[PDB]
């Protein structure tokens, strides 16, 4: 709604509800949905599988506070791989392994404690098909490829070697194109996003595949007076939206 | 205006890539070429294609060949792409070159360049440059990590071109493949990437 | 008509991939069954693989499959109990989706799509292998792990042990047949490696 | 249908289908359903829980060949506790633990290899509220109670100390009253039963509670000539019917 | 009719009638007719001859028990050439020679004594244009061709040098494609087949030409206990269906 | 899908077969070629054709020729298939080459390759690979046995190609015949056969 | 879709053209603001230039612009006050048409199209740069004075000095964003200098 000038109220205030999980932020910016799409169940035409999917709606769809991370005034951003994080948690993750042919979307909520100044806004974005690229020794000769841990850190996140690069060809600045919102947190507070799909294949095992990963890296250095509380936490909670599974058989961690 | 629009952008054509095979042809004394699918290695063309992940394509490309000088000489060549599936010809004798199923065109160097179109093969809805994940399942050893980039769907079979003769060629040839894009519909463009060169072939 | 129809008519995967068995196919065909532990025994393990794997490869399906760069579709398999009529026995047959390892045990196999064989008057039982793939079409040729490539695995087990009448011989044989499902596809027909000659026939 | 004289055909032949599991027996006796009831979903009125149950129908409902047991000419019968057996297996068992508030019924198929003579019919029955009772030293003074392993053997079965007693006051002979069918296997073959409910509480966690247990004990000694194959296996497969869960929270093995 | 599960009754029991010949088998599998065709009289358009054919229907069409063959536990299969066998027998064969321009189809009945076990099913099939191929010395250099006796053994049959090969390029396994039924004889008994036509020329002298030959080779080794009767005979009877002749003139054995 | 279907399968074309005649041409100093009909000897192409016994055919094949090197040189050739019926040319002078009835095409090597179609000749409804029986009547001597395979119907006349000149050729040529199949109807397919090589020509 | 749409999504001109800043872009982005003289200070001066100039060039607009021989259209720019929320300040932003020199002072800039920034609750303010050209289309590439080439200049100033609460830090930062106007055109698409490699990747 708002134009640059126009500002309403109670846009900022919002509540999110999911299966037996709720988050509210007093301060917020209006939610952005990717590419003007909202998540949906894969179409009959779309689905190859010919195996009836199972959607535990409720259990599957809930906010999980997988991890909370502390902040540094400046810190390297780290990336949350979608698929692993859910998998790591259960029931959902556990369900996934058996269920392994898996596809889903999710709504993401990230909350942090707020400080008035809240300078050093951090920008979070999810990029589909995030691919890492190595320095390769900085010779470029080395032709080395990223570690397993790096590629799918397992929701540890992954600190970004060089943020502008994002350890990929893409310049950081252009990154804005992909849907995201930034938290100065002066402007806003815990952001809400719902992630629409880009899925190459309408159904994937998706154990291997990651739909996308989330990156949280401050554009700006935080700054505060000494007196002000040094610690500015960030927490992430997400609830996967429609998830369907096939490939009932045995669960593998991998 | 017209130029800005996507079609104009795509419509422009450039060298997909070329290889030169010397007459002496230490590389191929036989002078057989089994060519990888990968356009991808060549940065310039590829990036543009990369730009729009999803396209419905009919593509036409043209074949022109010359020596490194660019001098033409009279040879007659046979052209094939078997698939990736097929065996790839060992040598001049190679069995595969007699190709029942696998498509082949024969044109003279003298004959005017030949142009053909190719369907959007990939089993996937589209070929997307970026791949996240491994084509393979299992623990990922450090050595394994090489795998990461590969996307099996966006992998295509090799091409084979052989000068036809038991003996070895008098003259050299260059692949000098040109591709032009037909009217295009494309979706979900992705930003161009310029990176350090991790290595080739690269997911980038 | 269509090759696939030919595929439909009959392809049998090699029961065992043995040079000896392959060379003398009858030997290969038999899958021995004996009075055994009721369960825990593995009758045999089979690979889904498209016919890159030997048993399919030998089959007509494999031969055609080789031609086609990619194959897609679901396969039907049949098993028959040749073994003594009087003797009875039950066996479990399991099919497992890709991404797992081979079941390596009866119980594990059962988790995957499975069926149980009374084997009795009805000589033959038909397993069906559903087409399950991330991708609509899979490549015929594997040999390197591609998720798209690898169909999966199948296994056989003893739901119950073989029991035999006094007259009936302890051992029994089972024969496996293979068929192609109505929906079978392959793409981009090309050459076949399978037949070649070193020297010109001429 | 049949009266004592009357006998049809193809009663014996039957197939059972469940989620991606099928069993067929050429020889059979008509299926008996307990108490003229068939399994159903717990009624709204019935259900206290006010927690929306989850029924993975398909995965939950399937035949599991949990175990196969060999036979002896005479052997002590052993009891399969319903709840444990399912729990032990997964996904279903695994699902149960998280899902722990659990109730279900099931259809039971037991198959054995057949011998012509098939003397020494074995009788199988399920008795609700099977309660064990100890000898208590046979003094009766001892006042001892049965072992944990004994009570819920974990689908090992439990060999019956004294079959007539069934280690309970109830005389064996009366046992017939509860629905069952016997396998001479001369008469019949792998039996089929579907078990209707007696559930005290419309929903139970049922981890603790066992709906009932199955006992398999031959009424008659088997007899065969030496030549005949000594080994007469029995196998059991069951598919739970409607199962619902509540109590989403953490899974305990217990 | 039957699907894999479905089995009717009295499919097995069948009687075949021909001109003053009848065969019955209690046990049988439903008859298979080749290529969904049934034999017919050659069409006017089809027939070049412009010579009025003669069809002794009755005499021509009858079951002939040309030969009975004994069995071995394992034996090489042997092939019955259609044309010779009929020719050898008379009247029909005799008629043929005069009548020599000859074409026909036939129904084939093969009967054997049955043993309960009847393991070592033998597969019989007729393949049109059966062509033999020699080892050619196994060098392959030899470039030798099969003996006259081999090619048209005269209904002696011809034992198969190498069954899998069938002494032809065709792999045995694929053979299934051509219509056939196998006799475990556990499953079934004397098979019945009626053979529809592939005839290159609507009328042939067919003295030279063979419509096709029948091969009988066990897929499986027979196995029996010593006590069981060692000898398992097989007999073949066939009645040619519509047969027509032209080329009235002199009869040649050839 | 489309590819699987028969037409696609058939539509693929391959080398029917080729022969090379050296300039020195010990084989043919004259360099006349009288070519057997038999495609059949070549395994790969033939088997596919064998696969469907019955087809209604219009077939087009193309002629390309080159030296063993594949170098082209300027010669003008005359092409004929008289029938099997006709006499086959002894030599360069040979009478037959002047051919009233028997079809001939003259094209230059320089001239672009020529393509033509041929009707389904055989007097038989179809050409079936397998033959059971003898083209001849009588007792079959062991020596006679060679006959067994032959099917007279599926026998076609030879081809004659001669470089035109009293003298002997400066340059060599290769037949390099390519055939493509037109849209096909086929019946009663027969399984592929791979056998030991009894000998050629072989019924297989 | 159209590249321009991509341009629309986001291009940010380099705040400062510094090797260091460019190399480490975050540093470049910040434009420091401090408590200062209320007016007369020049926040910064920017060049219109099409992306021949560094800041545009780095941007997506520049990259595409480089491709197109000519660019035409109007650009939108946004500025945000990252600096302390409590602290308040006003700044003047000015845009100047071609043919003048750089404003070189606050007052001069103001004469040209200008806007004033309260900066407060509304974090961001959007400048608009109108398309003004003698010629409908301008060349993307400049580097030599062509009237057609040169878009113009922009400048920032202090409408008022920064004032800060005691708590609030003296300094503050402003970030600049860039966007493309709905009407954007470029012509005769061609190659881009920007990406090349000395040696064959092959």
């Amino acid at each position: 709604s708002p134009t640059a000038e126009a500002c309403g109220y109670s846009d900022r205030v919002a509540q999110l509800t999911v299966g037996n999980s709720t988050i509210t932020t007093q301060e917020a910016a209006n939610v952005i949905v990717a590419y003007g799409e909202w998540p949906q169940y894969c179409p009959d035409t779309d689905a190859t599988a010919v195996d009836k999917p199972t959607r535990p709606d409720v259990s599957v769809n809930r906010f999980y506070t997988l991890d909370t991370k502390d902040w540094s005034s400046s810190s390297k951003g780290w990336y949350w791989k979608f698929p692993d994080i859910l998998a790591e948690t259960g029931v959902f993750g556990q369900n996934a392994q058996f269920h392994f042919l898996y596809r889903s979307g999710f709504c993401i909520h990230v909350q942090c404690n707020a400080s008035k100044f809240h300078q050093g806004a951090l920008l979070v974005a999810v990029l589909p098909e995030y691919v890492t690229g190595t320095v390769s020794g900085n010779t470029g000769h080395e032709n080395t490829h990223p570690p397993y841990a790096a590629t799918q850190p397992g929701a540890t996140g992954f600190e970004l070697t060089n943020p502008y690069i994002l350890d990929a060809g893409i310049p950081l600045s252009q990154l804005l194109v992909c849907p995201h919102q930034w938290i100065n947190l002066r402007t806003n507070n815990c952001a809400t996003i719902v992630v629409p799909y880009i899925n190459s294949v309408p159904f994937d095992s998706a154990l291997n595949h990651c739909n996308f990963g989330l990156v949280v890296i401050p554009v700006s250095p935080l700054g505060f007076l000494q007196g002000a509380t040094p610690t500015i936490p960030i927490t992430i909670t997400v609830a996967p939206m429609n998830s369907e599974f096939s490939g009932l058989r045995q669960a593998v961690t991998q | 205006t017209e130029e800005t629009s996507i079609t104009n952008f795509y419509s422009r054509a450039g060298l997909v890539g070329v290889v030169n095979m010397p007459v002496q042809g230490t590389s191929n004394t036989k002078g057989f070429a089994k060519w990888g699918i990968d356009i991808m290695g060549f940065v310039q063309m590829r990036r543009k294609l990369e730009l729009m992940t999803y396209m419905r394509f009919s593509a036409e490309f043209t074949f022109v060949a010359s020596t490194p000088e660019g001098e033409t000489t009279n040879l007659i060549l046979q052209y094939m792409y078997a698939p990736p599936g097929a065996p790839l010809p060992t040598r001049r004798d190679s069995y595969e070159w007699q190709t029942s199923t696998n498509p082949s065109i024969i044109s003279k160097m003298a004959d005017p360049p030949a142009q053909v179109s190719v369907p959007f093969l990939s089993p996937a809805s589209a070929y997307q440059w970026f791949y996240d994940g491994y084509p393979t399942f299992g623990k990922h050893p450090i050595d394994q990590d090489f795998q990461y980039g590969m996307c099996p769907n966006n992998m295509m079979g090799t091409f084979c071109v052989r000068m036809i003769g038991g003996g070895k060629p008098t003259q050299s040839v260059t692949i000098r493949i040109y591709m032009r894009l037909k009217h295009i519909r494309a979706w979900v463009p992705r930003p161009l990437r310029s990176q350090n060169y991790t290595m080739r072939n690269y997911p980038n | 008509r269509n090759l696939l129809e030919l595929c439909q008519i009959d392809t049998i995967m090699e029961v065992n991939n043995l040079t000896t068995n392959e060379a003398t196919p009858m030997e290969r065909l038999r899958i021995p069954v004996q009075v055994q532990t009721q369960s825990g025994e593995l009758c045999a393990a089979f690979k889904a693989d498209p016919g890159l794997d030997g048993p399919w490869q030998s089959t007509m399906v494999g031969q055609l499959c080789r031609y086609y760069t990619q194959w897609s579709g679901s396969l039907k398999i049949t098993f028959m109990f040749t073994g003594s009529f009087m003797a009875t026995g039950k066996m479990l047959i399991a099919y497992t989706p890709p991404g797992g390892s081979l079941p390596a045990n009866r119980m594990q196999a059962m988790l995957g799509t499975h069926v149980i064989w009374d084997f009795g008057l009805q000589s033959s039982v038909t397993l069906v292998v559903p087409w399950i793939s991330n991708t609509h079409y899979r490549s015929q040729a594997t040999g390197s792990f591609f998720d798209y490539y690898a169909t999966g695995i199948v296994s056989l087990w003893y739901q119950t042990n073989f029991v035999v009448p006094i007259g009936a011989p302890t051992t029994a044989y089972i024969v496996v047949l293979g068929s192609a499902q109505k929906n079978f596809t392959m793409r981009l027909c090309r050459d076949t490696s399978e037949l070649t000659q070193a020297a010109e026939y001429q």
